[PDB]
């Protein structure tokens, strides 16, 4: 059957990606080297980075790496887990296809298994009832020290926790997006001097404009030109018409003077100028004039930062100069220059009215590699916190959730009817790979470890798995590794949707 | 344990016999060789955790 | 042969640098380029100069340096 062969090719490519990623799962996962045409290799154990650097070409492999990226962007972590769980789902799929089950029945059975899994993880979790500082801090500490990152987690994580709390306190089902909590890098400083900052802080642009401080600094976005018209040349006449450029730019200066006077009557105190390359430059003499009545400017802000700050300061986009209204501006409480925190000048702005108390984390250090380690540490902290807030849970990790789910879902498949029952049993047999491969990245042999875990979960003790502090089965309490369930349930949901799509295919056609 | 002075017989670097390497013989700093062992082990871990090139 | 391919490369580097470990060790002729003949018996210099061709040897020599 031609469609069957193509689907087997797709699932085999998924197998190849899953096998490439499998051994890198877990904190103790082995390293992989990535070789490309540039003439060297890199050593890493993060499967997400491997898939990012992998020269993925096959359609099914493309879907799996898109799954990894989607898991990374949506949930906090677990890309290495979702890829391998999807791969072994495809393993049970190929076995069931050999048994002759049509893919659509497999898909519906995987939906039933997925909803049963969501239910059982809902029953896995201990209600963390996080509502105040101490609950969030304790959950963050246990989640962070349960993973590899421990050197600065207890140091820098609490400020991130406090910021992502103070932006949204109560029990809102939806949590703060990372697009609502953006981070800023300062190469200078130390690790301890990092802080949470409301508003915006950015590198120096303004000079000789009373840069010391401004109260109630009106900030105005700019996406329109503030210079002479530009063409094939900066003028429409010969660049050697010595008497003529003067006599035309003496009124062009009047034009830009009218522009800056319009900015004045708008009521601005500081300005927010868009990214430069898609626009003409700005005349520094217009800046000099707008300095004398005590107005500053900020320029070359990246677009994403533009809509960020604008929606967090109540300023709508400025497509042109004509919109002169005073409400067009934002109203920050204070604009001031911090100087002693290392080389470089930091334009920090805070206290503006906003639909939500947006905060940015000023990450600091002394080395570019130090900045990188700090930034991905804070990113992991932020995403873990937000996924924790979306669904309050601290289920045990290191193989516990999927062993216990494999047990209960095997029972459910036993109670289920139709080919769907056999397929759900195959779902459980597929999912027991990840505890097996976590053992296979520990000293313990995978088979004895997985059968011991299944026996433990079949004898009470509903949270048992493989930790990082050792290799044996010790997850009763204390040294147990815990995660918010949302990462695991997102792994299940995304992997199940991906395998649904993959088996949903008969053929890949070229336009 | 009576032969505790025997802790430090090693080969002579410039010869082929085992010699008492404190009463005579060569010495090498403890820091450099302990770091030699440490970096050798870290190398043997970093290059052995490799599985495949892809 | 996915890990032994690394172990054997590291072992080959060790075999090359082995005969010059001690003060009585033999001399190594290292030629990173044609005609640039060098004769040194201290393994550190040859490690700095031996043009390894395998990434395992690359990383091991990097840690040695």
């Amino acid at each position: 059957d031609k469609p069957a062969q193509i689907r087997f090719s797709n699932i085999s490519a998924a197998k190849a990606v899953a096998d490439a990623i499998r051994t890198s799962l877990g904190p103790k996962g082995m390293d992989k080297m990535i070789q490309d045409g540039k003439g060297d290799v890199t050593i890493t154990n993060d499967g997400a980075t491997i898939l990012k650097q992998m020269q993925v070409l096959h359609p099914a492999a493309r879907m799996l790496v898109e799954l990894s990226k989607a898991q990374d962007i949506e949930a906090g972590d677990g890309t290495t887990s979702v890829v391998i769980i999807a791969g072994s789902l495809l393993d049970s799929c190929t076995k069931l296809l050999q048994k002759g089950i049509h893919p659509t029945i497999i898909s519906e059975s995987f939906q039933k298994a997925l909803e049963k899994g969501i239910e059982i993880l809902t029953d896995m979790s201990r209600p963390v009832e996080l509502s105040d500082r101490e609950t969030l801090l304790n959950s963050a500490t246990t989640s962070l020290n349960s993973k590899v990152v421990s050197q600065y987690s207890s140091l820098l994580s609490p400020m991130s926790v406090n910021a992502v709390m103070k932006v949204i306190d109560p029990a809102t089902a939806t949590s703060v997006d990372l697009r609502d909590i953006k981070i800023v890098k300062k190469l200078g400083g130390t690790i301890d001097d990092c802080e949470l900052v409301e508003g915006l802080v950015l590198t120096q642009k303004v000079s000789n404009s009373g840069i010391t401080r401004v109260e109630k600094a009106k900030i105005g976005l700019i996406q329109f030109c503030l210079s002479a018209p530009k063409t094939d040349m900066d003028n429409q006449i010969v660049v050697s018409d010595y008497a003529q450029m003067d006599r035309v730019l003496r009124e062009e200066r009047a034009y830009i003077l009218n522009l800056v006077k319009q900015i004045k009557k708008t009521g601005c105190n500081v300005l927010l100028i868009q990214k430069s390359i898609l626009r003409d430059a700005l005349s520094d003499l217009a800046l000099h004039f707008l300095n004398k009545m005590k107005i500053m400017v900020i320029k070359d802000i990246e677009r994403e930062d533009i809509e960020f700050i604008c929606k967090t300061i109540g300023t709508k986009p400025v497509a042109h100069i004509d919109q002169f209204t005073a409400d067009m501006l934002g109203s920050a409480e204070l604009a001031e220059e911090v100087n002693l925190n290392g080389s470089g000048k930091l334009l920090k702005i805070t206290g503006c009215a906003s639909p939500g108390k947006t905060v940015t984390i000023v990450v600091r250090g002394s080395n570019k590699l130090v900045i990188e380690e700090a930034e991905r540490s804070i990113h992991d902290a932020l995403c873990v916190i937000r996924c924790l807030v979306k669904k309050r849970a601290l289920i045990a990790g290191g193989g516990a959730p999927e062993i216990e789910l494999a047990l209960r879902l095997t029972e459910y498949s036993r109670t289920l009817s139709g080919m769907e029952s056999y397929c759900v049993r195959a779902f459980a047999d597929a999912m027991e790979v990840i505890p097996s491969t976590l053992a296979e990245n520990a000293g313990l042999n995978p088979i004895s470890t997985v059968t011991e875990l299944r026996n433990r979960h079949a004898q009470g003790e509903k949270t048992a798995g493989i930790n990082v502090r050792k290799g044996g089965i010790s997850n009763i309490l204390e040294e147990l590794v815990v995660q918010p369930l949302l990462v695991s349930v997102s792994a299940l949901t995304l992997a199940t949707e991906t395998v649904r799509s993959i088996l949903k295919i008969d053929d890949v056609v070229n336009t | 344990p009576e032969r505790k002075n025997l802790k430090w017989i090693g080969l002579d670097l410039s010869n082929g016999k085992p010699r008492d390497n404190k009463q005579a013989g060569v010495f090498e700093p403890t820091i450099v060789k302990v770091k030699s062992l440490k970096f050798a082990t870290e190398a043997a871990i970093t290059i052995l955790r490799i599985d495949d090139l892809i | 042969t996915i890990r032994s391919q690394n172990v054997m490369a590291a072992a080959s580097i060790a075999n090359i640098v082995k005969s010059s470990l001690g003060p009585v060790g033999l001399d190594k002729m290292l030629v990173d380029d044609i005609g640039d003949v060098t004769i040194t018996n201290d393994g550190a210099t040859i490690l700095k100069l031996l043009e390894v061709e395998h990434p395992a040897a690359k990383v091991l020599c990097e840690l040695a340096d």
